């Protein structure tokens, strides 16, 4: 709605956010994506990196957001007679009978 | 010094420090009005059915001295469960403190804690060597968003 | 005479009972009210029972490696300890990691928010830690290179956007027990009583 | 409580606690990062006689 261009939703043969590898210092993945002769213009946002942001015409993020902890959650209860099962031994019970 | 090695100051005309600000613990005052300071109120339901039930095999009637050591059994684990509650809440009540100095702040972490944005009071905390102040400063970086 | 010094050494024998009762029960009460969870990244940054990470690859591990924030170097110091041991590659490891293994999985707040939407079992930890933007980079000379502040921003406005993040993810006892065992001593007392 | 980690030697120090002084022990967290072990590393250097 903004322009009108046509466009091919492709998936990338790398399948990676790809960062360097700092043993070669090439770039891969979907920043080697836009140097592999696909498209000079960025395509991938790779969140928000900072030489990911030194890309060709890196635009403002549209979403903002932040970083979490994702966990679990315990959870129990104790149904019944616990009165009888304290940490102390049932001797003790045998004791008052 | 980051501001007396630019430009020039004068002698003090007064002298300060820097410290915290806090709401007075007075207020939030526990007393009748307020509900459930005491326990749950269906413990208290559970031991008028247990005292109507006590009436009613009262109503209907040896016999009589194992229904008072079963009841006498009964309340006294109640009232005991009770008193370990309250001892509970009076325990964690008292090992919690209102905060003192810096290194109490710095302990608890319930109570956030900040400055100005870039003062002279953050400066001082981010040019910091002491543990307390480092650990506060890093709680202060930790949230600076 | 001496029936009343047994009854009276009965009475204090059951009290003595009842207060080593009363003390192992405050000491239950009182440890169990003491315990407290997770509720901060500084948990994670010194506690090491409960193993930790994230994604491989960069993105939160780059924020990992120029990290200042002297706690968050501590988490990717440990990290980078376990990058061969306990880390995946994909979310949906890590996630399954979570719920099989005490596991906690550092993501973005988006994702944190499907699964716990998706599934009840799943808590979010901590606020924003990193402020990380999500975007679609342009062409040079594209309308949306500049439309992204303009009339996405717009759409943004107008909640669309919006509308598509709320359009896919959208959004006592021992007590009672004892009361049991007193309504059963009341049908033996009845039994009795016949 | 009992004790069951390293983690739990680091936040007690009413135990004393340390290892061989030459070799892969007193190296291993020396040079590392991790702050129980760092914490553990600081104790241990302050009993070092
Ligand atoms: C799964 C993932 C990265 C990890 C490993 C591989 C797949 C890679 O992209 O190199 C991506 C997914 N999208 C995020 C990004 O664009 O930064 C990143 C992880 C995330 O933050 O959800
Ligand atoms: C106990 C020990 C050495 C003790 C004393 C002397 C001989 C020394 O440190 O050279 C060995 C055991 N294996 C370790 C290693 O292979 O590095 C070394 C020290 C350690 O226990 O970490």
């Amino acid at each position: 709605t903004i322009l009108g261009f046509t466009y091919e939703i492709r998936l990338v043969e790398d399948g990676k956010y790809g960062a360097q590898d700092d043993v070669n210092g090439q770039w891969n993945g979907m920043v080697r994506e836009l140097i592999d002769h696909k498209a000079d213009l960025a395509v991938a946002p790779l969140a928000i990196t900072y030489v990911r942001e030194k890309v060709i015409d890196f635009s403002k993020p549209f979403m903002t957001l932040g970083i979490s902890i994702l966990y679990r959650k315990p959870n129990g209860t104790n149904p019944g007679v616990f009165s009888f099962l304290n940490p102390l031994s049932p001797d003790i019970w045998m004791y008052v009978l | 010094y980051v501001r007396e090695k630019v430009i020039d100051f004068s002698k003090p005309f007064m002298t300060l420090g820097i410290s915290i600000l806090y709401r007075k613990p007075n207020g939030t005052n526990p007393g009748v009005f307020s509900f459930l300071n005491p326990l749950s109120p269906d413990i208290w339901m559970y031991v008028l059915l247990a005292y109507l039930g006590v009436s009613v095999v009262l109503f209907v009637i040896l016999s009589t001295r194992i229904v008072g050591g079963i009841w006498w059994f009964f309340t006294l684990i109640i009232i005991s469960s009770y008193t370990a509650n309250l001892a509970a809440f009076l325990t964690v009540e008292r090992m919690e403190s209102p905060i003192d100095s810096a290194d109490d702040l710095a302990k608890q972490t319930k109570i956030e804690y900040g400055a100005v944005e870039d003062g002279a009071t953050m400066t001082f905390f981010k040019k910091s060597k002491i543990s307390t102040y480092d650990k506060m400063w890093a709680f202060m970086s930790s949230r600076r968003q | 005479l001496s029936t009343r010094i047994v009854g009276g050494i009965w009475w204090f024998f059951t009290l003595i009972i009842i207060s080593s009762y009363t003390a192992n029960l405050a000491a239950f009460l009182t440890v169990e009210r003491m315990e407290s969870p997770i509720d901060s990244a500084d948990d994670l940054a010194k506690q090491t029972k409960i193993e930790y990470g994230a994604v491989e690859d960069g993105a939160t591990m780059t924020f990992f490696k120029k990290s200042k924030i002297s706690t968050y170097d501590k988490m990717w110091a440990f990290m980078s300890s376990r990058r061969q041991s306990v880390l995946v590659k994909s979310n949906e490891e890590g996630i399954q990691r979570v719920l099989t293994s005490d596991y906690a999985f550092l993501m973005e707040s988006t994702t944190i928010e499907f699964v716990t939407q998706r599934n009840c079992n799943l808590t979010q930890i901590g606020g924003l830690i990193d402020s990380k933007g999500y975007g679609v980079g342009t062409p040079m000379g594209s309308p949306y290179r500049d439309k992204i502040t303009i009339a996405i921003l717009q759409l943004q406005e107008e909640g669309k956007l919006h509308m598509m993040k709320e359009k896919w993810w959208r959004g006592v006892q021992n007590i009672g027990g004892i009361f049991i065992v007193l309504a059963a001593g009341l049908v033996l007392s009845v039994f009795v009583a016949v």
